[PDB]
């Protein structure tokens, strides 16, 4: 018999992004080919199968720095980190291959699906 | 607010 | 020119609630009249003007235990903590006064608004 | 996915 506030989840995510932009309570640095990205471990886990596996590990859950595979493109990661905190994906002809490869590595199934569909339309 |  | 995934914010919140239910990466205990509630500081800040003020304070941001005012009802807090992680509010005739008072103290404007409206309909 |  609950009532539901339609905009609550969107408002929560908007506030989490405001905390990220002001670097408030960020607890991890993600290193991608020398580029560094500060974030909240919980948000990373909520969006990515890879981060979920990493931060539920009894040893890795305590790390303040995570280094990604050197094949990962920093721009592709930045676009996906922005998507995690906003639901908006900046998908372009010039970045789609790097975004899809990064989303496959991060295990972000819905992003992988839209990249596959956008690539299939161009062939 | 809505009835979910 | 971004594309948007409609269900992303809801899916993030659902995963944050799954982490709460398994006590994963919870970083604070909220004490309400001897009852204890584990939560994520970021989610509390994203939902409540009071927690936002508390955890942006340079001294309080580092506390692992927060004690609420003794007038706060533990059931009212539990209902609001559930709303924070699900967007669903268990509002009933028997709890509405305690829920409204707790939401006013926590500074959760949309909850206060629906409580005022439900109370006004009953008079 | 939608055009926001
Ligand atoms: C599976 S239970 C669960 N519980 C809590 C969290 Cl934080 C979590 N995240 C997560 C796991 C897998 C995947 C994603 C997020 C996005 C995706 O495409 N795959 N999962
Ligand atoms: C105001 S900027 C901002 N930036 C980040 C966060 Cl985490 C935040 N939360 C917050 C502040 C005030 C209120 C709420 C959340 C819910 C409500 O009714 N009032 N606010
Ligand atoms: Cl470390
Ligand atoms: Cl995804
Ligand atoms: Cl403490
Ligand atoms: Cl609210």
């Amino acid at each position: 018999s609950c009532i539901q506030f339609t905009r609550h989840a969107s408002d929560v995510l908007l506030n989490l992004n405001r905390l990220r932009s002001r670097d408030i309570l960020t607890d991890v640095v993600i290193v991608v080919s020398r580029e560094q990205f500060r974030a909240h471990k919980t948000v990373l886990m909520a969006c990515s199968g890879l981060f979920y596996s990493i931060f539920t590990d009894q040893l890795k859950c305590n790390l303040s720095v995570i280094n990604l595979d050197p094949e990962i493109n920093p721009e592709g990661f930045c676009i996906l980190l922005d998507f995690m905190y906003t639901s908006r994906l900046n998908l372009r002809e010039g970045n789609i291959m790097a975004v899809m490869a990064t989303a496959m590595y991060l295990q972000m199934e819905h992003v992988v699906d839209t990249c596959r569909k956008f690539i299939k339309a161009s062939e | 607010w809505v009835i979910p």
